[PDB]
């Protein structure tokens, strides 16, 4: 309490630390929605993988793995790899699921309707 | 100690009779060893010892491992806890071991 | 009787005009929704009181302040008189003398600094038995200084008592200068977030506004169970001291040790402690102390010392630079001198070289002055390398002998085996309590451990260097040191143009741990509308199973709403779902279009300014 | 509609203001007030005083330097991207997807 | 610096006196002035010590429960008011100047005048 | 492969372990602790011993709040260049070399 | 600083103004019982073309 007094005395560089944090912290969550949210819809393929020949499987969501990930993603998460004195890490708005989500949406559009929905209606 | 004999102050650690003895009574030493006092805390195996002089302090640190090997100081790793760190309030500049 | 002071007790805090501004006042006020006593009898005077009468006919005359019912304010038909006297006071009805239900008035009643100041407001009234709805501020009406302290009142004679107790208030200054608004800031969660951002109105969003740290409930202190006292009397008072250069060390350990005795023993003309304030050591704990006790002359006293430099400090008896203990000198001219001078007392007065900190010489080699080998030829060229002492209590008193102890101690984080008189208490565990350790004062949560310390470690640590692990100094357990739970408060609001109503966010809490003004406070603290999720525990919004989009975003994929009226807390859904009849020979081509136009905004510059370095800083000066 | 221009007067504004109300902080000194601690104390207590007040008060302009010279590299790099869409998007067609 | 001590006399059991001093050199409100005694022809003694505020008194074990302390800040004086007064007290009593502030310890590097204090019945 | 990810979570590992290891500074004081200072000294000096302690850690969360920031614009540039590929390249077929 | 006239009414128990910043802006004069504005004395920077 006498630190905490005598901290008070030094003007507000403590709101002002705990300002610059709070908003970078809130630019990282701006960063992720522009990067990926980028579409409106969440477009699904079609159930039968005929895509002429072309086997986009190894960078479809597979419905069997829990995270509903395609496989070049879950070797993406695993290649990459606490006390507290008033630290704290926030968790971040979109979680990776949501990611892999967004991801899978703009996939699906890109393989059934090319370039048309980055523009308008899926065609 | 400083002098080996009954002008310095010489601490002694001896192990006999089932019982330590650390003086630090400058006793007289012949040259082939094997009077006014401080204290008395009169209380293969390879054995590492570490000793230091700081302000009034003599620390001793020690360790004991089970060895079988000859000739040399082994390998491997271990630390030296340490035991006890006598109020010894000497100056030194030379010592001799015991047999 | 009671009552509820809605929104009063604002007065103006200072002379000083502002305008258009909200200001941000830490003084005595009346806190808003407060329980408030009703009268139709002697009555405390906490810190300030809020005074509120109605009445039509002046039923009431003044009041009474003062502890032993002193000061007199009343108003008769025409005039009023103030002044303090001693009075033949149960009334009914000098240092100065200033002798100068439709109507309602309001009296703030404040001495601080001895300084008594009066705050009043009247105001029309068509009611009856109730305080009305509204805001008025109180204006200051008269500053006496009496310089009397007051501790009850009582007034002249229905009416209203209500006490201020310190609190922040965010108060709202019009362009005519007179505030028409007031924020009690500790109100509830909405006002303090008012308070944050300086402004009567929040847009939508989410706002941190404070930090929550659960508190100790109880303190701990733990202590070895030694009885003994430390003989510190066969130290002091003792037979007789060494000479000087051969100084005794007598050890003290395993015993408590009072200082006290120390302090109330009024014979010490210099006690002066040098690593610890003295008025310490009674709670303290140390690892070993060191008595070094010896005879010198008052005015060579000023030697033994931490860094300083002189004879007895070089040749002699050295305290290092980093000493760590008390320095303990008395007269003891009675008990240390001879009639005919007495040379018992002697120094090591010609040396070869300096003496390292706690370090004994008992060297007898003839020391050399001229350039030829003393060969044990005492006299010219050669001297003893000692110095003696004349002792006559017939000289000055800077040369009478002064037994001196320094009583050095290691205050290592060790063993500790001397502490001083504190009385252990029961060990409490998994509970954040103010723990006292061997005077390793700290709170947190204590609880059992799965380690192993060595048989001579103490406690242990963490990467911070701060102690996180502790073995108990009476039953040897190693006890987990956590310390208590905290995060921040966040508050989820819709805009206030929308609803007064909020949500509260705790982050990096478990909504367990989670138990503020009651009546407002705690209705966001339980109930069945409390929800835990990955951003912490969140108070005050229903986990509904929808999916929307996201309007205010919580965190870990959490945004909450203001729907059908409350709060929602729902999992965000990304946007609508899809199917895009893909197949092998199907195309699909628009047949008519649109022209849209849209907008982007890109910020291009920014204001431009110039601080000068001494305008700044220093001035005029 | 308009806050990516607001938020950078408001920005800029509240760190003027900030500023300033550092200027009204002892800084574990006496007093904020040069004059009185020039008025009250000697020239050598005075001046441990004044120079602890010159050390916060320099460090205040330092962190509010700083926090501008970070802020104008993002206006400028949003002073880039508007240079670079008054380029591309007016000046002729652009053919780059959602630019 | 200059001091000079007010107070003193001869004192029967029970009765009581007070000394006063002012520093003057240095404002003396951050110094600590302890009071000390020395009967006559033996060690001096440390009767009692105030803190710089005036908050914290602390006096030596014999005087413990009967005398009371009390300095002023603003006419920088000290004062001592003794009860129980006996012939044990007799002394020649010292304010002295504590060389230092905000501080504690007790101990005087300079002595002022002095008192001649004499008890008797 | 993924070095720049990875760089990115180290940076953030280190520089914050840094400022960790940073509350155990003397910066001139007895102790790097507070409670030691507070159980060991009158508030008179206790006082600046806090103050040398505060001074130290203010110029530390400072200095970690200064690099912090300045490393959110290096990743808001790449996430910005980011954007900008998944706009030009996802959603379309770009006609910009090597981009 | 310069002392001038203005025209904002201080309440009748106010003596001083302020700004946003809680800098003194206004004065009420003890004598003369008006109202003045505190402006501060002129500072500027010189440049050389």
């Amino acid at each position: 309490t006498e630190c905490s007094n005598l901290l008070l005395q030094y003007g507000s560089f403590c709101t002002q630390l705990n300002r610059a944090l709070t908003g970078i912290a809130v630019e990282q969550d701006k960063n992720t929605q522009e990067v990926f949210a980028q579409v409106k819809q969440i477009y699904k393929t079609p159930p039968i993988k005929d895509f002429g020949g072309f086997n986009f499987s190894q960078i479809l969501p597979d419905p069997s793995k829990p995270s509903k990930r395609s496989p070049i993603e879950d070797l993406l998460f695993n290649k990459v790899t606490q006390k507290f004195n008033g630290l704290t890490v926030l968790p971040p708005l979109l979680t990776d699921e949501m990611i892999a989500q967004y991801t899978s949406a703009l996939l699906a559009g890109t393989i059934t309707s090319g370039w048309t929905f980055g523009a308008g209606p899926a065609l | 100690g400083t002098t080996l004999d009954s002008k310095t102050q010489s601490l002694l650690i001896v192990n006999n009779a089932t019982n330590v003895v650390i003086k630090v009574c400058e006793f007289q030493f012949c040259n082939d060893p094997f009077n006014n006092c401080t204290f008395e805390y009169v209380s293969k195996n390879l054995r590492e010892f570490v000793f230091k002089n700081i302000d009034g302090y003599f620390k001793i640190y020690s360790k004991h491992t089970p060895i079988n090997l000859v000739r040399d100081l082994p390998q491997g790793f271990s630390a030296l806890e340490p035991l006890v760190d006598l109020p010894i309030g000497i100056n030194i500049t030379r010592f001799q071991t015991l047999l | 009787a009671y009552t509820n002071s809605f929104t009063r007790g604002v007065y103006y805090p200072d002379k000083v005009f502002r305008s258009s501004v909200l200001h941000s006042t830490q003084d005595l006020f009346l806190p808003f929704f407060s329980n408030v006593t009703w009268f139709h009898p002697v009555l405390p005077f906490n810190d300030g009181v809020y005074f509120a009468s109605t009445e039509k006919s002046n039923i009431i005359r003044g009041w009474i302040f003062g502890t032993t019912l002193s000061l007199l304010i009343v108003n008769n038909a025409t005039n009023v008189v103030i002044k303090v006297c001693e009075f033949q006071f149960d009334p009914f009805l000098c240092t100065f003398e200033y002798v100068s239900f439709k109507n309602l008035r309001e009296f703030v009643f404040k001495n601080i600094d001895g300084y008594f100041k009066i705050y009043s407001k009247h105001t029309p009234i068509n009611l009856v038995r109730d305080l009305p709805q509204g805001f008025s501020a109180l204006e200051p009406l008269v500053d006496l200084p009496i310089g009397i302290n007051i501790t009850r009142f009582q007034t002249l004679l229905a009416y209203y008592v209500g006490y201020l107790q310190p609190r922040t208030f965010l108060l709202k200054y019009n362009e005519n200068g007179t505030i028409t608004d007031a924020v009690d800031c500790a109100l509830d969660p909405l006002s303090e977030t008012k308070c944050t951002l300086k402004s009567f109105t929040v847009e939508k969003g989410i706002y941190q506004t404070s930090n929550f740290r659960v508190q100790p409930t109880e303190s701990i202190v733990r202590f070895p169970n030694i009885t003994n006292l430390c003989p510190f009397g066969e130290v002091f008072n003792a037979t007789r001291f060494a000479s000087v250069y051969a100084w005794n060390r007598k050890r003290i350990s395993n015993c408590v040790a009072d200082y006290s005795v120390l302090y109330n023993s009024a014979s010490f003309s210099t006690f002066k402690c040098y690593g610890v304030s003295p008025t310490k050591l009674n709670d303290l704990c140390f690892t070993n102390v060191y008595a070094d006790s010896f005879v010198i002359r008052g005015d060579e006293v000023r030697q033994i010392a931490p860094g300083q430099t002189g004879k007895i400090a070089d040749y002699n008896y050295k305290l290092p630079d980093d000493f760590t203990g008390c320095v303990i000198a008395w007269n003891s001219n009675n008990l240390d001198s001879k009639v005919g001078g007495n040379y018992n007392y002697l120094y090591r007065l010609f040396r070869k070289s300096n003496l390292k900190p706690f370090e004994r010489d008992i060297s007898t080699e003839i020391y050399q002055a001229g350039s030829t080998p003393c060969n044990g030829v005492e006299g010219f060229n050669c001297y003893f390398p000692l110095q003696s002492y004349g002792f006559q209590p017939t000289n000055g008193v800077g040369y009478q002998p002064y037994r001196v102890v320094v009583l050095s101690f290691e205050l290592l984080h060790a063993p500790a085996t001397v502490c001083g008189p504190k009385k252990s208490t029961n060990l409490v565990k998994n509970k954040c309590v103010n723990f006292n350790f061997n005077g390793l004062t700290g709170t947190g949560v204590l609880t059992e451990s799965n380690k192993k310390f060595l048989p001579f470690q103490q406690f242990g640590r963490d990467i911070a260097d701060t102690t996180d692990a502790v073995r108990d100094p009476q039953t040897l357990e190693i006890l987990d040191i956590t310390p208590c739970s905290f995060g921040g408060v966040s508050v989820i609001t819709p805009g206030t143009n929308t609803s007064n109503q909020v949500a509260v966010l705790y982050q990096d809490v478990n909504c367990t741990e989670v138990p503020q003004l009651t009546p407002t406070w705690r209705v966001y603290s339980t109930g069945s509308n409390v929800f835990q999720t990955r951003a912490g525990c969140l108070i005050g919004a229903e986990h509904v199973n929808n999916s929307y989009e996201c309007d205010i975003p919580i965190g870990a994929g959490i945004c909450a709403s203001y729907q059908t009226q409350s709060i929602i807390a729902y999992t965000m859904s990304l946007g609508a779902e899809n199917s895009v009849a893909y197949s092998n020979n199907s195309i699909a081509i628009p047949t008519n279009f649109t022209i849209s136009v849209t907008t982007e905004i890109l910020p291009v510059s920014m204001t431009k300014t110039s601080v000068d370095c001494t305008m700044y800083i220093c001035g005029d000066s | 509609a308009l806050g990516k221009l607001q938020d950078v007067v408001n920005q800029n504004a509240q760190a003027l203001n900030t500023l300033v109300k550092q200027l009204s902080s002892n800084f574990g000194a006496i007093s904020s007030v040069l004059n009185d601690i020039l008025s009250r104390l000697d020239p050598p207590e005075a001046e441990v005083q004044i120079d602890r007040l010159i050390t916060g008060r320099l460090q205040s302009l330092q962190t509010y330097v700083t926090q501008q010279l970070i802020r104008a590299a993002e206006i400028r790099a949003s002073a880039n991207l508007a240079a670079t869409k008054m380029s591309e998007c007016v000046l002729g067609q652009s053919k780059r997807v959602d630019f | 610096v200059q001091l000079v001590e007010s107070g003193g006399g001869l004192v029967q059991a029970g009765g009581s006196l007070r000394l006063s001093c002012a520093a003057s050199g240095f404002t003396f409100s951050n110094y600590v002035m302890y009071w000390g005694r020395q009967a006559p022809g033996k060690g001096r003694e440390w009767v009692s010590g105030i803190d710089s505020d005036g908050s914290d008194t602390a006096y030596a074990s014999s005087v413990k429960g009967r005398f009371t302390i009390s300095r002023d800040n603003a006419k920088n004086t000290l004062y001592l008011q003794m009860n129980n007064l006996k012939p044990e007290d007799t002394a020649l009593y010292y304010c002295v100047k504590s060389k230092s502030p905000w501080t504690r310890s007790e101990f005087d590097d300079y002595w002022g005048q002095g008192t001649q204090v004499t008890v008797s019945s």
